[PDB]
């Protein structure tokens, strides 16, 4: 469950970007 | 004496004293699956 919650955060922080647009 | 025959088995197994880990395994394969499906979710997504 905690691996799994790892993987969660983990989820959160690649799918960050910047566009400046 | 007149009880039918399963909880017969029931008693001998209890005087085994393994009457607790059948309630243990099956409380574990439970528990088993469900983190085998997570366990496969993280593979897909790994893969992403």
């Amino acid at each position: 469950k905690y691996l799994l919650a790892d993987c969660n955060e983990a989820f959160i922080k690649i799918k960050m970007a910047f566009r400046p647009g | 004496a007149t009880a039918p025959d399963s909880q017969r088995l029931k008693l001998l197994r209890e005087v085994a004293g393994t009457r607790v880990y059948d309630e243990r395994k099956e409380e574990s394969i439970s528990l088993m699956k469900e983190t085998e499906g997570k366990r496969e979710k993280i593979n897909e997504l790994l893969k992403y």
